RNA sequence: GUCUACGGCCAUACCUAGGCGAAAACACCAGUUCCCGUCCGAUCACUGCAGUUAAGCGUCUGAGGGCCUCGUUAGUACUAUGGUUGGAGACAACAUGGGAAUCCGGGGUGCUGUAGGC
RNA sequence: GAAUCUCGAGUAGAAUAAAAGGGUAAAAGUCCCCUUGAUUUUGAUUUUCAGUGUGAAUACAAACCAUGAAAGUGUG
RNA sequence: ACCUAUUCUCAAACUUUAAAUAUGUAAGACGCCCUUGUCGCUUAAUUGGACGUGGGCCAUCGAAUGAGAGUU
RNA sequence: UGAAAGUGAAUGCAGGUGGGAACGCCCUGGCGUGCACCAUCGACCGACCCGGAAGUUUGUCAAUGGAAGGGUUUGAGU
């Protein structure tokens, strides 16, 4: 037999169709470049202003 | 047959305003589509429309439920500022565009910062921004189905609005007096159109050549005793009046009173009991 | 009758179809030029016919459209040639009519007149913005054209 | 087989009957933020930015916003795991999920009930409950006398 | 391939709707197939018997199974459901026995099982005998060749008036 | 309430015939020097208000065509599950569930947002 | 109906390089005008997929331009 | 040759319509409400957008049922 | 780190953020505190693409040299 999809769904579910782990922070890299640039500057000022307030 | 019942069944109608021939949705899509990364920033549009007797200039933003008008000025409001005649020409379009620009800037809060040109000399200029201040209120022209030829009144309304302080991106490629070959704008000719000159030489030629046609075309001006020379000063004074007091004055007509008056003229939809009563009455009389 | 319903000659089209190109087409062209005082239009062949040796987009016929008093006076001379006599078949169901004249010396080449009729208000159909359909009560019939023909020119159909 | 991008898309990318023509403009007048849950419905008229036929009818969360498109993150079963698929889809092929809006409306209502319960000093059960079995009730026979029925004899209608 | 059966209506196919009230159907009792050659052989048998007994003017016969299904090209067959009508004969009330026996003999030309059913509807129309009588009585039925036009509440009024003058429009 | 500009949903809005429309508006309309474009200012561009509501436009009417909704079709066709059910089979019945479409009949014939004019 | 253009209707019944399918009516079709986004440089995605490669494609970012009155569109 | 109202019977690459079964997503504390900070992005604009601070709500904490779950 | 010539790793408590072992304090939580590990935003080093301030002498006008600074590229880095 050249092709069949008989036992494949069983093999999938034995270890389950597992989901990727959920993370609070996803890469701001791999996003829009203009947004990434400004968010770097916005983040940099935010952490400094938190530090100054502290 | 030509128009069969299957034809009416499979017929798909264009949109209402496309059927009415009032909206070019191909141009509207590009005029109102805002970049999604700019989110809820509206995209203001200067709609310029011309009737047989008046000019309507509006500033409109687009929303999901419908369009919203920020400012407006109708050429019927020019008699308040002195312009009583020729309320639909190139200069009337300029005056309405100037009035719209002043009203929008007053409502926005930028009138005292972006005055535009007080004495328009016909030079092509864009409202430059303030280095340490807010950017000029940006509005984009909407010509509708009017063809965009050189010297068109739609570009006249833009030039007035641009001179009023609004930032309308444009080029002098369509202003009157602009030569296509040399790519140069004739400031004197544009100033002539701004102050209503072209009509003035038209009265001058008609007086010289055909007095009868002069009487027919300019019956209002002749009966009101205004010559070709007064046009420039009248429009200059009108521009000054517009700038000093651009506010819109609401009419005092009683909407409720005229609604009651027009309800009598508006015929009613008849009842279903009347439907059956006329029906069997027609059956009886027909046998 | 409402004065807005009066029939006026919208346009009058002069057409000369020779079926061949070259000097004959060009000399036929300036005959329209001298007749109408306007630059004629060269019509390109719609289809390729090997029987007639015709290639597509080749110049075969020349036509012009005249409006206003010049169209009216050219109609006057054409009707005088035809002695104000036209057949019943000559009027379109839409209300238009036309006739061909064998020889142009009396105003050699034969050529066709065609008179397009309208009523003031047909701009609604011929404009761009808010274009609409002319109402049925405003449309022109063949009988109406024949009448307007008869009372205007005292002509017999 | 042929394995093109739009293979076997005759019925799914086809425009609906009497729905052809020009795309409505409320599509462009909509705003999308990252985190928005949106449905994908490929509009066949707009060929640019069309996601693959797998994503038609798939719902995901917005992760990126550009001038003319939206980045949607969808979990696609590949063998034995869900893999994160980030399709750049034009806004014409996108619509807001009414389920999310229904959830947000329910959240606003729940907060409102909680505030009024706290103000009144009462406790309000905010969990939805499945449809319970019907309550005991009386059925009146007045002017509704039962009609005794019998199965009808077999007959040949045609 | 060309179907063997070509004629599908025999007898007085121009007979009026009121003239032949009785309708008798040969109905398939099984989910099966019928070949075109089988259909024409039964058609010939039905026409031959009916013209021999009652003559050509005593019946209208309509074979309703059309050989449209191709079998794999060599020929055509008629795919038939359960309860689908195969043959129909409309006659007077007197020719009931003749039509029943004619369909009984034509059963032997068809594979599988068939039932002969005397339809309670008037002729080939969809209306039962009682409602056809009553609608014809109050005037909404007008004969039109081999069929009849029925007045419907839709449409204009004057056109329905001058086509149906006896109709009582309440 | 009517009208104009810009719209949203995109026929309840479309197509056809007939009857109305007071104000304002709109439209038709006069003209070709100017900007501009044509074989032809008819289209487009520009200047204007001498007339017309004839058309466009609004609205009313037709047991109009279409369209939209409700019921009928009909718990029908179809269908998930079940049986050491029936039948040689084709197929059918039953059990626990889901559940249409055409014909047909009734009703309906645009609603609404912003800025204004009357 | 005039010795090829004329006006009526005309939901696409035509065209869209090439197979077939989808899309297209003030266009995506037909004519005209100006052009070379059929460009340079990254990364990110989609599809076949092992989420390797190749091929084809999508959304952008940094320049440089075309075009348009403008919105905008254009990386064949 | 047609045209009009009808009529019998069909389609695997015809179709307005349109299931059952399958299929996607959501069903909150990485929540909600208020205040307020950074940015070279965005806006006519502290105007937004993204990320935050400081507070308040705070396990019936937002359907049922059942399981400890996950990654190298 | 780059093919090489060559250059060669702290703005900060060797940074922020999220979750987190163990501990402490308070009345089950809360509050601190955060090892290890991941998600992520940066900083630094080398290539790559710009940018050429000193400085060196030899051609000073130059030759050579590479600083600051910018890319949102890359490395089996700190």
């Amino acid at each position: 037999k050249n092709h069949t999809n008989h036992n494949q769904n069983k093999k999938a579910h034995r270890n389950g169709i597992k989901r990727p782990q959920k993370h609070r922070y996803d890469s701001l890299k791999y996003r829009d470049a203009k947004f990434r640039r400004n968010q770097k500057f916005a983040n940099r000022g935010t952490v400094e202003a938190i530090r100054q307030a502290k | 047959a030509v128009k069969s019942s299957p034809y009416f069944s499979r017929y798909q109608t264009k949109y209402r305003r496309r059927r009415e021939g009032k909206t070019d949705y191909y141009a509207r899509k590009r005029l109102i589509a805002q970049a999604k990364n700019k989110y809820n920033a509206p995209k203001y549009r200067l709609v310029v429309r011309f009737s047989n007797r008046f000019v309507t200039c509006q500033i409109v933003s687009s929303r999901v439920n419908g369009d919203y008008v920020l400012a407006h000025a109708h050429s019927s409001e020019l008699p308040r500022y002195g312009i009583k005649w020729g309320l639909a020409n190139w200069t009337a379009a300029y005056a309405t565009g100037l009035l719209v620009a002043r009203r929008a800037l007053a409502k926005v809060g930028l009138a005292d910062k972006y005055e535009g040109v007080t004495e328009p000399e016909g030079e092509f200029e864009l409202t430059e921004a303030i280095e340490d201040g807010p950017r000029p209120f940006k509005v984009f022209l909407d010509v509708g189905l009017k063809r965009t030829s050189t010297g068109s009144r739609v570009f006249g309304a833009m030039k007035g609005a641009s001179d009023g302080g609004l930032f309308i991106p444009h080029s002098p490629n369509r202003f009157p007096g602009f030569d296509i070959e040399t790519e140069e704008l004739d400031d004197e000719t544009l100033r002539k159109y701004i102050y209503g000159g072209h009509v003035a030489e038209y009265m001058e030629m008609l007086i010289d050549d055909d007095e009868e046609r002069y009487q027919k075309q300019f019956s209002g001006l002749i009966a009101d005793g205004i010559e070709s020379d007064q046009l420039e000063d009248i429009y200059a004074e009108a521009y000054a009046k517009i700038r000093e007091d651009p506010s819109f004055q609401k009419s005092g007509k009683d909407a409720a009173a005229f609604k009651a008056e027009s309800l009598k003229h508006t015929q009613r939809k008849l009842t279903a009991e009347e439907r059956k009563e006329r029906f069997n009455a027609k059956v009886i009389e027909a046998g | 009758q409402n004065p807005m319903k009066e029939l006026r000659i919208s346009k009058l089209v002069l057409n000369i179809s020779l079926g061949e190109s070259g000097d004959r087409l060009t000399r036929a062209a300036k005959v329209l030029e001298q007749l109408s005082g306007q630059t004629p239009v060269f019509s390109k062949a719609r289809y390729t016919i090997r029987r007639f040796g015709i290639r597509r987009n080749e110049k075969i016929a020349c036509h012009v459209t005249v409006r206003g008093p010049k169209a009216e006076e050219i109609l006057e001379r054409g009707l005088k040639v035809k002695e104000y006599e036209l057949k019943k078949r000559n009027f379109s169901a839409t209300g238009n009519f036309g006739f061909g004249i064998q020889e142009h010396i009396d105003l050699i080449y034969g050529m066709d007149f065609y008179v397009v009729m309208d009523r003031p208000g047909m701009r609604v159909a011929r404009r761009k913005a808010q274009r609409g359909r002319v109402g049925y009560t405003h449309k022109i019939n063949a009988e109406d054209t024949i009448n307007w023909f008869k009372q205007k020119y005292d002509a017999v159909v | 087989h042929s394995y093109g991008i739009r293979a076997r898309t005759r019925y799914t990318f086809q425009r609906g009957f009497r729905e052809h023509g020009q795309i409505r403009l409320s599509t462009y007048l909509k705003t999308y933020k990252v985190g928005d849950i949106v449905d994908i419905k490929v509009n066949g008229a707009v060929q640019k930015g069309m996601p693959h036929k797998y994503y038609h009818g798939k719902t995901g969360v917005v992760y990126n916003v550009t001038q003319s498109s939206v980045g949607v993150l969808i979990y696609k079963v590949v063998g034995n795991r869900y893999m994160e698929k980030r399709v750049n889809v034009r806004i014409e092929h996108v619509k807001h999920s009414k389920c999310r809006q229904d959830f947000l409306d329910r959240v606003k209502a729940n907060e409102a009930k909680r505030k009024e319960a706290k103000a009144q000093g009462k406790t309000v059960q905010l969990r939805r409950q499945p449809a319970p079995p019907a309550k005991a009730h009386f059925v009146s026979t007045e002017n509704n006398e039962p009609v005794t029925l019998h199965p009808v004899a077999y007959d040949t209608t045609i | 391939p060309d179907s063997k059966i070509r004629i599908f209506d025999l007898g007085r196919k121009r007979a009026g709707v009121d003239e032949f009230p009785l309708c008798i159907h040969l109905v398939s009792n099984e989910y099966e197939q019928i070949t075109s050659e089988a259909l024409e052989a039964a058609r010939i048998c039905a026409n031959k018997y009916l013209v021999k007994i009652g003559g050509k003017d005593s019946f209208h016969l309509r074979v309703r199974a059309h050989p449209f299904h191709v079998v794999r090209p060599n020929g055509l067959v008629a795919r038939v459901n359960i309860g689908q009508i195969l043959m129909s004969v409309r006659t007077k009330d007197s020719s009931r026995a003749t039509a029943i026996e004619a369909l009984r003999r034509c059963q032997y030309k068809f594979p599988g099982q068939q039932r002969i059913i005397v339809s309670k509807k008037w002729g080939f129309s969809q209306y039962a005998r009682d409602e056809y009588i009553e609608k014809r009585s109050r005037g909404e039925i007008i004969p039109d060749g081999c069929y009849a036009k029925f007045l419907n509440k839709r449409g204009s009024l004057q056109e329905k008036l001058d086509l149906f003058p006896e109709a009582s429009f309440n």
